[PDB]
């Protein structure tokens, strides 16, 4: 137990926002989180991440990223909903839930008036759901009025820590139809609350007309659906058990401490103008880029993006002061920064600012991020393609993808009735993404006539739809609308008996032929086109029609529906001259929406598609030299690269060569690729299709003799590359992923993972005169799929390098069955296979560990791990679906250390769980060593000794420690509370070598009536732990969890044994008594066995609700005294301590942060610092009574102490300074500093370039010139080279702090200033230190940052006024492992001395580590080495004098 | 080629704990031959150790340590081979409850026992120690420690006093702090001694209802310490007993840049005038109030002290002149292989060129197997006597003559034989016996015969005999209490924590005496020639015991002639800190 002392906030390293990219997974995608830096208030808050995912689309915080709490939403994902009893729902998770089971089993619903003990309007008929996997195991109720008309239906999930949330209770949080309030798509989370009665509030902004243009208003009139983010509030300040949105009116705004507000625009985004917390008059801004979605069945429109987040307290009713007339006031603001796009806007940086108390603000470096974007300039042109040449020019063909491979093949007719497919491949030795085509396969035989469906491809599926022009179509169902042939509303008005034929004309793109809204009627032979296509962006094929000068698109609702037409202006062409077989329709740019190319003779005019609202003005491409366009030609968009965007691909007879193709992109744009925190840090990452991967995979498949198949029919952007830049070091690691065994699973419409990943790490390292040997590490991961004809040959790609070794692990599937309950393991159905194999999906399998070094031992790992996963099958109102719980039971480690004979081996397995998933009895193996070999296999530079040495009989003995324990649960009445810690045993068995099973352990083996941990079977009782609780029965937990005391067993009869030559029965029991010690009853008994001395801690006395459970006493045991707590008024902080004896601490808190600010201690002496805006120690002294009389400090109050604005300034001060410390943050030295006057100056412009530069955000406001906003301001407008020389005059410097501490009070006229200077770099770690010192001798630091040297070589020395001691230097690599730490050094200036001279002139141990990150040599700065070498059974070590005898 | 393939390695067992420590031992005398050395360690199933051994006795069948302990892992029991066997047990609150040892394991000899135990407040309080109880044997138990807290009245806030113990009865008498800073360092402390503190006989028992009666148990005399102390919390002033007061500086990095000593009604010396520091702040150049600079020399990449060089500089009133320019030679990983010293001023190595200057050799285990020095030709063999004092300073190469010494390990690293090689004299041997059965061992003198070593200890590990014919005693706490012969005598008193502060030598033939009472920066000598004192010294001391400490000799009664009063005593150190030189306040050689 934490016994609370108070105390202040102590010095001091500059670090960021716990940004971080997350692990390389089977998904494939790059992730980024940012944790919201925002006060977590009492403990009760918000604590939200705006994160971002590279398969992520367009919302709120620009292409990509998100912010937003849980929700449950209506199932779109196998067709649309119709608001009927069919409509599935989904759990916060994504995942389909289905009606559950009660006790009797039957459809677990009930009637309810009463909720959390609270009078309801009205009935409502509440129902259990229950997701098909399950994760936590949440508590899922929807809550509907029994009469419909009483009012709408919402959602509540417990969640097993205790707390209870309710979605969409009032209308602000439903995403619901605009047409009609009953048809609710989507239940956002609206309120929590937990068990010690603290809440939290979400507010919701509906989306409406404010700032749209009458063009915008009169084509999206049903935009009432879409919720945004608005305020959420928190810190309660009445104590409540029950939800506020049950009471007969909702709290005021003044009855919450803290709150969160999410702008959108509203307010100056501006640094200088303090945000207010109403938002002004001028309402939220429209974004450029507006979209709609219609997955629901209704129009969502989207027009809003988030600009800042603001962090508001309520300092007055903090501080127990007048709360009339208070504005809560700003403590943090987080600004967004978006590059706004008519396509995709995206967030390009969020920063930091708060603001000191005269208003000015202070900042923290900006978080840039940027993306792959789509250059109208750079359009790689024409470019021949003899991939095409056997054909003569005249041929036609289709490039399509035939077989669901990602990327297309050539599909041909040679003679009619002969279709063949020539399948893409990867062609070698070309580019490492080049495609060529392989061998012709025949098509099957297609029927005599009919536009039909057809199975071509061999998958077992109809999925083709062949149609004749007579020539003949293929056409993917995929691009027509789900229910093409049984249609209904408008879909059978516009095909009414059926199309005559269907022609792509792009990728996802459909021409149509023939011979409520107003429809477009299909001409025999028009000047005006009709198609299938998305031209929204939204994920559906929508209707489109194009004449010579409009193009309206029909969304597609679902189910056949056809909503109002919308126009796109900026396409037209002349009306004599406009021909449909010109135009196509294709996703030029990645955007989502559909492009219109149109050809002319001797040009393609490409009209952008703006996020479904209008076109751009055109892109004009030139074709090949001395090409005519006619009706000769042949030109088709296609995805030849399988990057999901369209290349063009062209025939010329009149030509030679006669095949073309034109890649408008050679990446997908809007992915993030450029993460720059302005500190010294920028990652860089590099995408690769599936698409690619799966050519290199089959060409290995292939090469190999074996036939390819794929699982995954279209192209996913996968992470391929991270390179991570050390600006300061010039270091950087590369961290580059492979994938493999890549699955999509048709029923479902739904991405499985990847089935292995192969991870490379490598580190590069700047030169030096004492090199590292960088080796990469290799790790090889498998996962499940849960497809069984994928996850079945898996086990064959393991290392086989170990014949010894145990067999791999199998999937075990469970049922749970009750008794005085337990799993028992059956063999499921083929039809339940299906679904409780893909409940392992994304799961890890195995993972082996190597490094590439070249070296004999390479292709042997340093480690072996792999799992066994167990699925529990539990029954639902489905009969065909049941719910599933994954859980890993097995786990076993082999350690090689890269020897193959010898390894070490260990295993742990979870026996027993309960019903709610906590695991019961468990067991940690240890394997004995391996009968020991005739000669070593370890290499023969060792002792000769040592082999036979290495052996030991404590290798031999296995040991099975066996763990039991159980847990409180509260799940009567409507509470949900899961795994309250109870009961803990451990037992030690240890047995000789011959009785471990010769194949190794398995659960089956351990739970066998012969098993080696049976209760027959003898052991050594290892100890045992209770928690007991107070406020409930007896020593049982109240949903409030009070802890009483803990207690563990310290004696039982063996360790007794101790005292057996120097004390008897009486005299030892009679002291254990008072030594505190008591017996208690042994826990999980077995016959015979007597009760334990144990010893209890942990005592506290709690408060009451209204005072919201909070300890007001404290104490370790009974045997001292207890420790008073006193809270301030709304119980958040402890502002007074009182011991046993008396004595008393008290703190005054600094409610920005609530952290103290001054504390008064037992002999009433004062300690006191200043915080700055970020909560940061910037000054701090101390004063009260010694020796009979006032000491210390001067007071604040006597004399206030400015903290100087900069170095410069703080390195002048005078002594006499009323501080023990003070300290100057210069987190943003890495940004260049670039004022307006810099700028005009160097212009004679008067501003005019110095504000183009600061609204391109390439400076900001306060003069820092930004990593990324240069990049992308050089790339567009570039820059003169007046501009790029003041630049580069204009230096930097790592992240820095200055510390000046006094040495004496200031009434002392000998104190002197004492000084400290660190060095962070751009991942927070400390860099060097430097002490100022008394004047002598020094090296010198030029201008430039280098050490001034002798002709000799040896560093140039002077006497100095200004001489630092610097110490701790440290160079780190990728891991951030210190792979040269320099000696102490004299140097005249607190600057920091290049890396680059550091190399050259300073001593320096060099450390070398491993792939497991274990230093294993040292280089010594005078020459020479210590060595470590690592094996299972022992380690080596050897020092200067070993190794130098080498 | 002697180090090659010696590594230091770490065996385990499956569950990574270290079952075997092993070392590879090589003598260069025979670098053929290379001994593997097996440190056992043992494990229970709860993966707590067991029993350790060294190589020699495990060998033998025999173990070093046992240890049984709770279920958590505290030790509640060790029986030791060369410490004996201890019993222990914390209270629940984790602190300090009983601990019972001198005990001896054949059962278990319980009957020379010595258990200690501790009285906290009570439950109602914070739980701070009250009193520490010892008992012996049979005898009743002795309350060996008290201690008084002091409340929060506003006088001791005033004091920074609140809640810490303002008296310490410990087993010398009182400790009393009477004022602390608002850093926390004591700023005055007072200590008394025990009535008739100079007989071993009396010991500590704090019998009494209260304070009142347990400081009746306490000498008159006073000694009051005070100190001074700067923002950071550390020392600037000390005001010894007798008030002489010592000073310090610090530079603007926090280091000693000067010291000062004002010796009671005189003024203000400089005892150290500067010093400055390398970076990674180790002395560099020390200035001394005697004129004398001592330079330190270290090699740039490791850091090591190469050169201690002392000297008065030019323009020195008692002439320049390098008193000492020592050089130090390691090897890779730090031994020391060579040590010249150019300064020597009788030119004693370059007339000897036989033997070389100060070479040292080591085994791979970096144990010390052979050296090469000078001694005075006169010295003879050495015992536990220092030589007679050669006086005056010899002034010629044949007062020195040089030796080599050659030293002998056994598997446990007992130093089981000293031989001493002189260049022209007749070499002996100091032979150490080991125990059969543990790492007690005396001189062959003593015994030559292994079986009976461990009966010249007692079961804790003490030394029962010095000598051949000297006896020792110890207290309960395995402090040295007592010489004796079996007629000169001497005996030793301890504060709380085992620190010496007093000393008392007696010759009875008429019974002469001296006592020796160590305070902070003072010692306070006496001699008594039967009842009447012959000689009354303050010996003030300047700096911190472990570097080159400056003594002021002050008499209050009994000076000697030939010793002007307040004479300084400058000492100068090699690397292991040992006083090598004294210089007086002229810096001249004493
Ligand atoms: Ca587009
Ligand atoms: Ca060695
Ligand atoms: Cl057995
Ligand atoms: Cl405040
Ligand atoms: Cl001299
Ligand atoms: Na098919
Ligand atoms: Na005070």
């Amino acid at each position: 137990m934490a016994i609370t002392t108070l105390s202040l906030p102590k010095g001091g390293a500059i670090n960021g926002m716990g940004e971080s990219v997350g692990q390389a997974g089977p998904d494939g995608m790059v992730t980024f989180s940012i944790p919201l830096p925002f006060s977590a208030g009492r403990g009760v808050a918000p604590a939200l991440s705006l994160s971002y995912s590279s398969g992520a689309g367009n919302g709120p915080f620009g292409m990509g990223w998100q912010c937003s709490a849980m929700s449950i939403s209506r199932r779109t994902q196998k067709g649309v909903p119709q608001y009927n009893e069919d409509d599935e729902f989904l759990s916060p998770s994504g995942e389909v839930m289905a009606i559950a089971l009660n006790d009797s089993g039957f459809e677990d619903v009930r009637t309810a008036n009463r909720l959390q003990g609270i009078p309801l309007p009205f009935s409502y008929k509440v129902t259990r759901y229950q997701p098909r996997l399950i994760q936590d195991f949440i508590k899922i109720e929807y809550w509907q009025p029994v009469k419909q008309t009483d009012g709408t239906p919402f959602w509540i999930i417990y969640s097993p820590d205790g707390q209870t949330h309710i979605l969409g209770k009032n209308s602000h949080s439903r995403v619901a139809n605009a047409e009609n309030p009953s048809q609710i798509a989507s239940w956002l989370l609206e309120e929590t609350v937990t068990p010690t009665g603290e809440h939290i509030y979400y507010q919701y902004s509906g989306e409406n007309q404010v700032n749209c243009t009458d063009a915008e208003i009169a084509l999206h009139p049903q935009d009432s659906a879409q919720r945004y983010l608005a305020r959420i509030d928190y810190g309660n300040i009445s104590p409540q058990a029950s939800l506020f949105v049950l009471d007969e009116e909702l709290p005021n705004l003044t009855q919450w401490l803290f709150h969160l507000v999410f702008d959108y625009g509203e307010r100056d985004i501006s640094i200088n103008k303090i945000p207010t917390f109403e938002g002004g008059t001028t309402g939220w801004l429209a974004r450029p880029d507006m979209f709609s979605r219609y997955d629901f069945g209704i129009e969502i429109r989207n027009r809003r993006l988030c600009h800042q987040v603001l962090g508001f307290h309520r300092l007055e009713a903090l501080n127990d002061r007048d709360v009339t007339d208070e504005i809560p006031v700003l403590v943090n603001r987080l600004t967004l920064d978006y590059d706004l796009n008519n396509s995709v806007s995206t967030l390009v940086a969020v920063r930091q600012v708060a603001y000191e108390t005269d208003g000015s603000p202070i900042t923290q470096p900006p978080l840039e991020f940027d993306y792959q974007r789509f250059d109208t300039g750079s359009i790689p042109g024409w470019q021949e393609m003899p991939q095409l040449e056997a054909f003569n020019g005249y041929q036609p063909y289709q490039m399509i993808d035939l077989y669901g491979e990602g990327t297309p093949g050539i599909l041909y007719q040679e003679t009619p009735g002969a279709w063949w497919y020539k399948s893409p491949q990867r062609q070698i030795g070309g580019d490492s993404n080049a495609v060529t085509y392989g061998a012709m396969k025949a098509l099957p035989k297609i029927p005599r006539l009919q536009a039909t469906l057809m199975d071509i491809n061999g998958d077992g599926r109809l999925d083709w739809v062949i149609t004749s022009a007579e020539w003949t179509h293929f056409t993917p169902l995929n691009t027509l609308p789900t229910e093409y042939f049984h249609p209904k509303a408008q879909l059978a008005d516009l095909v009414g008996a059926g199309l005559s034929d269907l022609v792509l004309i792009g990728p996802k793109s459909v021409r149509l032929y023939a011979n409520n809204v107003s429809l477009p009627v299909i001409g025999i032979d028009s000047r005006q086109l009709v198609a299938f296509a998305d031209m929204l962006g939204s994920g559906q094929q929508h209707l489109v029609e194009i004449t010579a000068d409009s193009v309206k698109c029909w969304p597609n609702m679902g189910h056949g529906r056809f909503g109002q037409p919308l126009t796109l202006e900026g396409f037209s062409q002349p009306q004599t001259s406009f021909n449909p077989d010109r135009v196509f329709l294709a996703d030029i740019d990645g955007s989502g929406t559909n492009d219109i190319i149109y050809a002319h003779s001797e040009c393609l005019e490409i009209y952008l598609n703006e996020s479904g609202n209008r076109f751009s003005k055109p892109i004009s491409l030139l074709l090949p030299d001395g090409v005519n366009f006619d009706n000769t030609c042949q030109l088709q968009a296609a995805d030849i690269q399988g990057l999901g965007i369209a290349s063009l691909v062209m025939t010329v007879p009149h030509m030679s060569p006669t095949h073309w193709r034109c890649d408008l992109a050679l990446n997908k744009p809007w992915l993030l690729n450029v993460m720059n925190n302005n500190r010294g840090a920028e990652t860089c990452l590099f995408y690769r299709s599936s698409a690619q991967f799966w050519l290199d995979e089959k060409q290995l498949v292939e090469a190999a003799g074996q036939q390819p198949e794929c699982h995954l029919p279209f192209p996913m952007h996968l992470h391929w590359r991270s390179e991570i830049f050390d600006e300061i070091t010039g270091n950087r690691l590369t961290q580059e992923q492979e994938y493999a065994h890549g699955s999509w699973d048709g029923q479902e419409r739904e991405f499985r993972g990847f089935g292995r990943l192969i991870q490379r790490d490598t580190d590069g390292f700047a030169q030096g005169t004492v090199d590292i040997p960088t080796h990469p590490s290799r790790t090889v991961s498998w996962f499940a799929t849960g497809i069984p004809e994928i996850d079945t040959t898996l086990s064959a790609e393991f290392w086989r390098g170990d014949d010894q070794a145990f067999s791999p692990f199998s999937p075990r599937f469970t049922r749970w069955e009750n008794d005085s309950g337990s799993d028992v393991a059956f063999i499921p159905s083929e039809h339940d296979a299906f679904w409780l194999n893909r409940a392992m999906k994304g799961q890890l399998l195995r993972s082996e560990l190597y490094g590439d070094d070249g070296t004999p031992e390479a292709e042997i790992p340093y480690s072996v791990t792999e799992m066994r996963h167990q699925v529990r099958a539990l029954p639902t109102t489905d009969a065909t679906v049941p719910s599933a719980w994954c859980s890993t039971i097995e786990t076993r480690s082999y350690q090689y250390q890269r020897v193959a004979a010898d390894p070490q081996c260990s295993q742990q397995v979870v026996i027993k769980a309960d019903r709610y998933g906590s695991p019961l009895l468990s067991v940690a193996i240890n394997y004995p060593r391996r009968k020991k070999p005739e000669k070593s296999p370890y290499p023969d530079d060792l002792p000769e000794t040592l082999f036979d040495s290495s052996y030991d009989t404590q290798q031999q003995q296995l040991h099975l420690t066996k763990q039991q324990q159980n847990y409180f649960h509260l799940t009567n009445d409507d509470n949900w509370l899961l795994g309250l810690p109870k009961e803990q045993r451990n037992d030690g068995y240890q047995y000789d070598q011959e009785r471990a099973p010769a194949n190794g352990f398995t659960l089956e083996t351990l739970i066998a009536s012969n098993s080696l941990i049976g209760s027959n079977q003898p052991f050594t009782y290892l100890g045992q732990s209770r928690v007991a609780y107070q406020g409930g029965v007896d020593e049982q937990p109240s949903l409030q969890a009070l802890v009483a005391y803990g207690e563990t067993a310290i004696l039982d009869e063996k360790t007794l044994q101790a005292f057996v030559g120097v004390l008897d029965s009486k005299t030892r029991d009679e002291l254990l008594f008072s030594a505190g010690y008591q017996l208690a009853p042994r826990l999980f008994r077995v016959e015979s066995e007597p009760d334990v001395w144990v010893a209890r801690q942990g005592y506290s006395e709690f408060g009451d609700y209204s005072q919201f459970w909070r300890p007001l006493s404290q104490r370790s045991t009974l045997l001292t005294g207890k420790t008073t707590l006193k809270w301030d008024k709304h119980y958040c902080v402890v502002i007074e301590t009182q011991d046993a004896a008396q004595l008393v601490t008290q703190a005054r808190y600094d409610y920005r942060f609530l952290t103290p600010y001054s504390l008064t201690d037992a002999n009433d002496n004062q300690h006191y610092v200043v915080l700055n805006p970020f909560g940061e120690v910037i000054a701090s002294r101390f004063w009260g009574t010694e020796a009979g009389k006032d000491a210390g400090y001067s007071t604040p109050q006597a004399k206030p102490f400015v903290v100087p604005a900069t170095i410069e300034a703080a390195l002048a001060l005078s002594p006499g300074i009323p501080v023990a410390h003070c300290a100057i943050f210069e987190p943003e030295s890495w940004m260049q500093k670039l004022t307006q006057h810099d700028v005009s100056e160097r212009m004679a412009d008067n501003g005019t370039l110095w504000n183009a530069l600061l609204q391109a955000r390439f400076v900001t406001e306060d003069g820092y010139v930004c990593a990324l906003g240069r990049r992308r301001w050089m790339a567009r407008h570039g820059l003169s080279v007046l501009m790029l020389t003041l630049l580069a005059e204009i230096p930097r410097t790592p992240p820095h702090s200055l510390t000046i501490t006094t040495d004496r009070y200031d009434s002392d006229d000998q104190q002197q200033l004492r000084q400290r200077i660190l060095f962070s770099d751009g991942f927070g770690r400390l860099l060097q230190s430097a002490q100022r010192v008394e004047a002598g001798e020094s090296w010198q630091r030029s201008e430039d940052s280098s050490l001034v040297v002798n002709v000799s070589g040896t560093p140039a020395l002077v006497v100095t006024d200004n001489r630092w001691a610097v110490s701790g230097r440290t160079e780190y690599d990728g891991k951030g492992q210190g792979i040269r730490v320099y000696q102490p050094y004299f140097l005249d200036d607190w600057r920091y001395l290049s890396d680059d001279s550091a190399r050259t002139d300073l001593f320096a141990d060099t450390h070398i580590y491993d792939p497991l990150g274990r230093e294993y040599q040292v280089i010594t700065a005078k020459g020479y080495r210590r060595e470590r070498q690592y094996t299972p059974w022992f380690v080596v070590n050897q020092d200067e004098n070993d190794t130098a005898a080498n | 080629s002697l180090f090659s393939r010696t590594p230091k390695v770490t065996v385990f067992d499956n569950r990574g704990l270290t079952a075997r420590d092993i070392a590879y031992h090589r003598h260069p005398d025979a670098p053929e031959v290379t001994n593997e050395r097996i440190t056992p360690h043992q494990y229970d199933a709860r993966g707590f150790l067991t029993q350790s051994a060294d190589p020699r006795l495990h060998d033998a069948g025999r173990v070093n340590f046992s240890y049984l302990t709770d279920l958590a892992g505290g030790v509640l029991r060790t029986q030791g081979a060369d410490n004996g066997t201890s019993v222990s047990l914390n209270d629940v609150a984790g602190r300090p409850f009983i601990v019972v040892s001198h005990i001896s394991a054949t059962t278990e000899d319980r009957s020379l026992a010595v258990t200690r135990t501790w009285q906290y407040e009570d439950a109602a309080l914070p739980g701070r120690p009250l009193n520490v109880t010892e008992q012996i044997s049979t005898e009743v138990a002795r309350i060996t420690e008290r201690f008084v807290y002091a409340g929060n009245t506003g006088a001791e806030k005033t004091l920074n006093l609140a809640g810490l113990c303002v008296r310490h009865y410990d087993t010398a008498g009182l400790v009393q702090t009477d004022s602390i800073a608002l850093t926390g360092v004591s700023l005055s402390v007072t200590r008394r001694l025990l009535k008739d503190a100079d007989n071993p006989d009396t010991v500590a028992d704090w019998q009494g209802e209260g304070a009142s009666a347990w400081n009746d148990l306490l000498s008159g005399e006073e000694y009051v310490t005070l100190t001074t102390a700067d923002a950071t919390g550390t020392v600037l002033t000390t005001t010894d007993a007798k008030g002489n007061i010592q000073r310090v500086r610090y530079d603007v990095a926090g280091l000693l840049s000067g010291s000062w000593l004002t010796v009671r009604d005189r003024t203000e010396q400089v005892i150290v005038k500067s010093l400055t520091y390398s970076a990674a702040g180790q002395k560099q150049r020390e200035d001394h109030g005697n004129g004398v600079v001592i330079t330190y020399t270290y090699e740039a990449e490791t850091q090591r002290l190469t050169g201690i060089r002392t000297e008065r500089p030019a323009g020195h009133a008692s002439g320049a002149k390098v008193l000492q320019d020592l050089r130090y030679e390691y090897d890779p990983v730090g031994n020391v292989l060579k040590i010249t010293n150019d300064a020597e001023a009788t030119r004693f190595w370059s007339n000897q060129k036989v033997v070389p200057e100060n070479t040292y050799t080591y085994d791979s285990l970096y144990q010390l197997v052979s050296a090469t020095g000078r001694e005075m030709a006169n010295v003879g063999q050495q015992g536990s006597r220092l030589p007679s004092a050669t006086v005056p300073f010899p002034t010629d190469s044949s007062a020195y003559t040089s030796y080599t010494r050659t030293y002998t390990y056994d598997e446990a690293s007992n130093l089981t034989q000293i031989r001493h090689s002189p260049a022209t004299r007749s070499g002996y041997t100091t032979n150490i016996t080991v125990s059969n059965r543990s790492n007690r061992a005396v001189l062959s003198n003593l015994t030559e015969n292994a079986a009976d070593v461990d009966a010249l200890f007692t079961a804790g590990g003490q030394q029962t005999q010095l000598q051949p014919g000297l006896g020792l005693v110890w207290t309960a706490r395995n402090e040295l209490l007592k010489v004796t012969p079996v007629d000169d005598s001497e005996n030793y008193r301890y504060d709380g924590g085992s620190q010496r502060i007093l000393k008392v030598s007696v010759q009875k033939t008429s019974a002469q005496t001296q006592r020796a009472l160590y305070l902070p920066g003072l010692e306070l000598r006496s001699a008594k020639n039967g009842d009447t004192e012959t000689e009354s010294l303050q010996v003030i001391t300047v700096g911190e015991a472990s570097r080159a400490q400056v003594r002021m000799l002050h008499w209050e009664s009994g000076r000697p002639d030939g010793i002007t009063d307040d004479k300084v005593r400058y000492s100068y150190d090699n690397l292991t800190g040992s006083s090598v030189l004294e210089l007086d306040s002229d810096g001249k050689l004493i």
